[PDB]
RNA sequence: CGAUGUCGGCUCGUCGCAUCCUGGGGCUGAAGAAGGUCCCAAGGGUUGGGCUGUUCGCCCAUUAAAGCGGCACGCGAGCUG
RNA sequence: GAAUGCCGGCAUGAGUAACGAUAAAGAGGGUGAGAAUCCCUCUCGCCGUAAGCCCAAGGGUUCCUACGCAAUGGUCGUCAGCGUAGGGUUAGGCGGGACCUAAGGUGAAGCCGAAAGGCGUAGCCGAAGGGCAGCCGGUUAAUAUUCCGGCCCUUCCCGCAGGUGCGAUGGGGGGACGCUCUAGGCUAGGGGGACCGGAGCCAUGGACGAGCCCGGCCAGAAGCGCAGGGUGGGAGGUAGGCAAAUCCGCCUCCCAACAAGCUCUGCGUGGUGGGGAAGCCCGUACGGGUGACAACCCCCCGAAGCCAGGGAGCCAAGAAAAGCCUCUAAGCACAACCUGCGGGAACCCGUACCGCAAACCGACACAGGUGGGCGGGUGCAAGAGCACUCAGGCGCGCGGGAGAACCCUCGCCAAGGAACUCUGCAAGUUGGCCCCGUAACUUCGGGAGAAGGGGUGCUCCCUGGGGUGAUGAGCCCCGGGGAGCCGCAGUGAACAGGCUCUGGCGACUGUUUACCAAAAACACAGCUCUCUGCGAACUCGUAAGAGGAGGUAUAGGGAGCGACGCUUGCCCGGUGCCGGAAGGUCAAGGGGAGGGGUGCAAGCCCCGAACCGAAGCCCCGGUGAACGGCGGCCGUAACUAUAACGGUCCUAAGGUAGCGAAAUUCCUUGUCGGGUAAGUUCCGACCUGCACGAAAAGCGUAACGACCGGAGCGCUGUCUCGGCGAGGGACCCGGUGAAAUUGAACUGGCCGUGAAGAUGCGGCCUACCCGUGGCAGGACGAAAAGACCCCGUGGAGCUUUACUGCAGCC
RNA sequence: GAGCUAGCCCUGGCCAGGGUGAAGCUGGGGUGAGACCCAGUGGAGGCCCGAACCGGUGGGGGAUGCAAACCCCUCGGAUGA
RNA sequence: UGGUUCGUGGAGCCAUGGGGGAAUCUGGGCGGACCACCGCCUAAGGCUAAGUACUCCGGGUGACCGAUAGCGCACCAGUAC
RNA sequence: AAAAUGUUCA
RNA sequence: CGCGGGGUGGAGCAGCCUGGUAGCUCGUCGGGCUCAUAACCCGAAGGUCGUCGGUUCAAAUCCGGCCCCCGCAACCA
RNA sequence: CCGAGGGUAGGGCCCGUGACUGGGGCGAAGUCGUAACAAGGUAGCUGUACCGGAAGGUGCGGCUGGA
């Protein structure tokens, strides 16, 4: 059948991308907790140009 | 008049369409003054206010001339009669001698060719608007304006009038299309003749598709849902409600006045 | 798995 | 009750006798034939349909007879539902 | 030593099930330490609206090549999509960006919000939509509309040459649009050819023949030629297009009304460029050479594609913005703009490969899912269907034997045809087209494919229409008539309704419980009630704000009923809602009679009665397509029987029409009648309606139904009642090799006993040790800390005239 | 967290081939004029058959499956909600 | 209404949203309703080290662990997945 | 303003 | 089986809970009006209160057991 | 070839019959009420509509077969 994974390169940008983390306080606090976690990826590693 | 067709098809045997013989040659529209792009969406900021609507065909919008006082003394000509889609009326397009050109909502007994004004001068008759005073008393009236100078708010409806009633110091009275009485300033502008159209109220939709292409989706019964969705969900094998009849927000839905009583327009107002 | 049938038979 | 799947049908059976038939017998208000009743006897047999989920039962056509129960109201790690 | 404990390790079942589509393999020769599995050749099978090509998304080195087999591969493995290394992705024209705008996002001004933040016209961002200039070949092992060859374009910038008032983010025009059906002419694509060109080929009885086989194009500026799309030309007046316009718009006179003329595309032709089979010869893992000076022509079918902004009809009435044309304003007219010709300049990112799949989404080399374009030939009425087959691609990454049961999938059957069974479930019958021929009923359309039938191949003769050709040959489409041939059989294979009668429910097409319910549930047009005068009601949000709606009573919100036909009765006492400037009650507050505490006192400070006090409640009315409700007991007619008729109690009023053993009927298989040999079902009736009933609508209704019931005909393996056969498994051999479960085991029957159902206790009986194929009675077998039930002063969802609050409203 | 799923918005795409034959046109007929009736044309429809496509009716298989919803036969719609 | 031990309590004081609304030393708040007396203070402007909290980081010590322990990680771990 | 009835055959 | 409501003149109903008093309508009977019947008018009769017990000074009335009658309930398996 | 006829399928007309149902006719003295004929005690009749145990009542218009 159809899964729940389609995957979009514009879509996991749009959604999941810095600058959406970066828009609002929520995101931004996850930014901190990623951080000071010590990940190595802050947010998903969306490819392609 | 209303097309009627045959029964070739279920649903085709009581299905009926408009009559379009008073659309003249002219069946798209005009550029320039209208269309503008018209913003299809059942909803606000977020989330849906009014329930069931959507789909249903794609429109441009009309912009009509419902303040007809730009143009006092400067008279028109009735250049054609078309289908608009985002109103029960047809309407009007005339050609100012002015050059530009407007859309009125177009009159019942409009003909083409036509001479219409709009000012304290105007010829009492079907096309011309007039400030409510000079209008003699018992003429029968359209888009009227309800404060003066914020333009045509009454009467717009196909085959709709008001009919002046009296007047009164500043105020004449009104009989609007709801039968109400109310006290209308004698400075606001409305426009001679009713409607038009009238035909509109005689049209059998005739199956569900119709509706949809009205962008009107299906509305269902407050029975046919869930106590968490509706009063008058549940219980078992149908019901008959167990309480007043309710929306599904709680509030009864028969009989239960909701117009606000202490609003200023009251002093204004004379009927039902 | 998760179920999530409901007991039937 | 940290689970013994619960009706009926199909399938496969087997067991008890307080026997439906067939075998043998006493009494009969047993002439004969055919019955009635009780004793002995289970070796074997005990049909096919209409109705109903039905068990049961009522019917149709037969038959030597159309037996009654037990086996987790036998049998769902065999089937049906 | 235990916690269905936790982590790890190793057992058990077990060499057991399985090895992922039943599209299929056999052999010869290589290579190698080692080949069913790798390379090659031959033979066979499978896909071919694909299981074949080309993109998009996604994937990110999987591409090519060299060297390799520990692991990954469900076996092998010399192979690989795996390991190591190296190589590979070339653009002014393709796509995206230095262009545009849509939803929406953001957002200056501005508005709002305890904070975080929320809204918000302008602007910006935002794309398979608008705009935009490359076609055809050739090369690499791997890239090419990118490199190369030919042919052809686009911008900027600087020049000369000449034209003109040039000139804005501003005005106007254009861009610019729906669905269905469509005309004319073309192209793509395809068929045929006695004509042109080709290596070859006479087999096995016959054929040297207009024989067989293969192939007969592509691109192409200017100019033509043919289709067709766009568009009126003047002159005056002008108050509108938010400044200004010569532009547009609106008037008024001329000439056109035509595509005549201007342009704009498409297609042919075109200077020239390129391609160029079968077969044979070679060495590949494949490509090359020759066939060639290859020929490169004539008909026919023909689009859903092009000319495109074509035409017609219809209602539901069908984006924007920029490029582009034009008008002018500030400025400037030694600027600037336009035409032509030259030289110069032309960036950034993507390009490999998979791409209906072993490279994407499903933990897997997963029988699933995945958007667009091409998708050839023949025949079957057509077609993207179906059968075979081009090109192209595959035989699905375990095999070899055997020929048991049993299972799956499939074929056939005597005689009977539903006796099977909850039910004709399943399976069969029927089946395409052409032509006869069709009932009740019906809203006049339908019911209709009703039903029931006949025709269907091939040969020859005669003959009627077109179409393309000139009015003809041919080539291509429909026909008609008549003789005749063969077979059991002519839509000879494949794809292709079983039918009818009669009830229930729902009008109908539709929608629904992804993952057990597709229905009589939901929806539906339509009917009614009610709310709402517009800053509408209603809804979301604290607010701002927004929907409603750029709508305005023929409108919008809520509720019920649910096409249509005939209809929808009585009760306003209770509850709700509606209407009542009276009255009763009523909170803060006003008011202070009067009383209290302190003070030497003025004073300061407490209470506090009348009375004045809203909504709400009470109270008075209204209102049922508002919540709802709509009786009991006796008596009576000249056979009995029954009761039109009477009495009486009670109610707010005492269910009318229509229907009725019903999707409602308990007693019940009610009682009659029908169908049957027989009928708890079914249909028609009676009415004693436990416990129908009129918008939670009543009774009907043509048509419609993967809905539910009854019956019949046809037809059958459903059955009597089974049998035989096919293949995929099972079984044997080689290879790889799990699982749930498991206190330990050396694990028999009976009759007992025991926590009441014993392999394990007692008594007796039986029984040498160990496997394999099978069957499932048992181990109270496995799997899930029973869903039922009860318990816990456990938890949630829902309800209301439970309590207490809050939103909202007054 | 709406890359599954529900709805709506913006913008694109897709639906072989067959049937049936409404309005309306044109001619004829009829009438004082009509209504209306016959053809012929026309091509309407939540119209019909049926691929793609979207589904999921019934039965069988599958049940440590190919698969945590699959496969075979059969079936609903397929110019519209 | 909040704060204080103070849950309206005899409820002060300290803050405050609403309404009313003074005074400048003979002026004003407080000492738990209120009044008197006796006393303490001088509101409606602001700044002010130290003593106190903490441990990312550096150092010392340990009747702290010794690779299922000790931080999740002694090992290229917030990695692989 | 109100007032019902009169068995069969002659 | 369980529950709770009821037997009162000939008929249909009050009367009970706060014990001492049995009443209403119709019917029946006698009398009138009418030619006559009904209707109508004036008078009158008629109730072991289902029974068995006792509670009391006194029971239709209050309390127990049966007897019929009416209605409600019988659920989860 | 046609063809008597037989078979299969589907319609039309007529006759008979059927639980039950509808009204009707008739049958000396059963029941309920008083509609009509006198002004029948509401003038009657009437087409139609609604309603009612029954005659009938009433709404609308009409008639003289009444004042
Ligand atoms: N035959 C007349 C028609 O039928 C009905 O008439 C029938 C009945 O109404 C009528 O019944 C009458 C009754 O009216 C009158 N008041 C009393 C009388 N005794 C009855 O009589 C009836 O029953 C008796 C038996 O008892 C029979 O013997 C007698 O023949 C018969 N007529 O008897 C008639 C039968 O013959 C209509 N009422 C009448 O208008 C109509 O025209
Ligand atoms: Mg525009
Ligand atoms: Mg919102
Ligand atoms: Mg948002
Ligand atoms: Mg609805
Ligand atoms: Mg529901
Ligand atoms: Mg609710
Ligand atoms: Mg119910
Ligand atoms: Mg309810
Ligand atoms: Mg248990
Ligand atoms: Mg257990
Ligand atoms: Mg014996
Ligand atoms: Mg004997
Ligand atoms: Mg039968
Ligand atoms: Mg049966
Ligand atoms: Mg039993
Ligand atoms: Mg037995
Ligand atoms: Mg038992
Ligand atoms: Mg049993
Ligand atoms: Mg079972
Ligand atoms: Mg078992
Ligand atoms: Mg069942
Ligand atoms: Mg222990
Ligand atoms: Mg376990
Ligand atoms: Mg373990
Ligand atoms: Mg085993
Ligand atoms: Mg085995
Ligand atoms: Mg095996
Ligand atoms: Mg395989
Ligand atoms: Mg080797
Ligand atoms: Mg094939
Ligand atoms: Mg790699
Ligand atoms: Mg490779
Ligand atoms: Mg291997
Ligand atoms: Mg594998
Ligand atoms: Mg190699
Ligand atoms: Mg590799
Ligand atoms: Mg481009
Ligand atoms: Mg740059
Ligand atoms: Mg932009
Ligand atoms: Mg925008
Ligand atoms: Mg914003
Ligand atoms: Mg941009
Ligand atoms: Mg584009
Ligand atoms: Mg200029
Ligand atoms: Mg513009
Ligand atoms: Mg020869
Ligand atoms: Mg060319
Ligand atoms: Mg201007
Ligand atoms: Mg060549
Ligand atoms: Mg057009
Ligand atoms: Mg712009
Ligand atoms: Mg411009
Ligand atoms: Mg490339
Ligand atoms: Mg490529
Ligand atoms: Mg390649
Ligand atoms: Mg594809
Ligand atoms: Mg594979
Ligand atoms: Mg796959
Ligand atoms: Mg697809
Ligand atoms: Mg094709
Ligand atoms: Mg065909
Ligand atoms: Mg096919
Ligand atoms: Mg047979
Ligand atoms: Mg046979
Ligand atoms: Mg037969
Ligand atoms: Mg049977
Ligand atoms: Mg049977
Ligand atoms: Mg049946
Ligand atoms: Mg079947
Ligand atoms: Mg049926
Ligand atoms: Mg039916
Ligand atoms: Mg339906
Ligand atoms: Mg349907
Ligand atoms: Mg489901
Ligand atoms: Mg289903
Ligand atoms: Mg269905
Ligand atoms: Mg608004
Ligand atoms: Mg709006
Ligand atoms: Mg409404
Ligand atoms: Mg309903
Ligand atoms: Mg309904
Ligand atoms: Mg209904
Ligand atoms: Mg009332
Ligand atoms: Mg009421
Ligand atoms: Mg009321
Ligand atoms: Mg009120
Ligand atoms: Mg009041
Ligand atoms: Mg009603
Ligand atoms: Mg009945
Ligand atoms: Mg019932
Ligand atoms: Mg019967
Ligand atoms: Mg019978
Ligand atoms: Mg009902
Ligand atoms: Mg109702
Ligand atoms: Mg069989
Ligand atoms: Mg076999
Ligand atoms: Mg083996
Ligand atoms: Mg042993
Ligand atoms: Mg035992
Ligand atoms: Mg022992
Ligand atoms: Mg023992
Ligand atoms: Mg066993
Ligand atoms: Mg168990
Ligand atoms: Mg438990
Ligand atoms: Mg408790
Ligand atoms: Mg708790
Ligand atoms: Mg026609
Ligand atoms: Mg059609
Ligand atoms: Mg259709
Ligand atoms: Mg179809
Ligand atoms: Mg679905
Ligand atoms: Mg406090
Ligand atoms: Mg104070
Ligand atoms: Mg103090
Ligand atoms: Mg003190
Ligand atoms: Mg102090
Ligand atoms: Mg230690
Ligand atoms: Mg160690
Ligand atoms: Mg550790
Ligand atoms: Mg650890
Ligand atoms: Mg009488
Ligand atoms: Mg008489
Ligand atoms: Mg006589
Ligand atoms: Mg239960
Ligand atoms: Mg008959
Ligand atoms: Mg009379
Ligand atoms: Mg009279
Ligand atoms: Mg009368
Ligand atoms: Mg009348
Ligand atoms: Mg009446």
């Amino acid at each position: 059948m159809k899964r729940t994974w389609q995957p979009n390169r514009r879509k996991r940008a749009k959604t999941h991308g810095f600058r959406a983390r970066m828009r609002t306080p929520g995101g931004r606090k996850v930014l901190k907790r990623r951080r000071q976690k010590g990940r190595w990826r802050l947010t998903p590693a969306v490819r392609k140009r | 008049a209303v097309k009627k067709f045959k029964p070739y098809t279920p649903s085709r045997r009581f299905m009926t369409v408009a009559d379009f013989s008073e659309i003249t040659k002219t069946e798209p529209e005009k550029s320039l003054v209208k269309p503008l792009k018209k913003t299809g969406g059942r909803n606000n900021q977020g989330r849906i206010t009014v329930r069931f609507r959507g789909g249903g065909h794609k429109r441009l919008y009309r912009i009509i001339d419902f303040k007809r006082w730009d143009k006092v003394g400067i008279p028109a000509k009735v250049a054609a009669i078309e289908y608009d889609p985002n109103r029960s009326a047809r309407i009007a397009l005339l050609h100012y001698v002015d050059g530009e050109k407007r859309y009125i909502i177009a009159p019942d007994g409009l003909q083409v060719g036509q001479q219409v004004v709009a000012g304290p001068d105007a010829p009492i008759q079907v096309g011309n608007a007039l400030p409510l005073r000079f209008i003699p008393v018992g003429t029968v009236v359209h888009a009227v304006e309800l404060e003066p100078k914020k333009g045509a708010k009454l009467a717009r409806a196909a085959g709709t009038s008001a009919q002046i009633q009296g007047r009164e110091g500043d105020y004449v009275i009104l009989r609007l299309p709801s039968g109400e009485l109310r006290k209308v300033h004698g400075e606001c502008y409305a426009t001679v003749g009713a409607v038009g159209n009238a035909d509109h109220k005689n049209i059998v939709l005739g199956k569900a598709g119709r509706s949809r292409w009205l962008g009107r989706r299906p509305h269902v019964r407050g029975a046919a849902m869930n106590p968490v969705d509706h009063p008058h969900g549940g219980g078992e094998g149908r019901a008959p409600r167990g309480r007043p009849p309710a929306s599904p927000w709680g509030w009864q839905t028969k009989g239960l006045k909701t117009r606000k009583r202490r609003k200023p327009s009251s002093r204004f107002i004379i009927a039902r | 798995x998760g179920g999530p049938k409901k007991k039937k038979k």
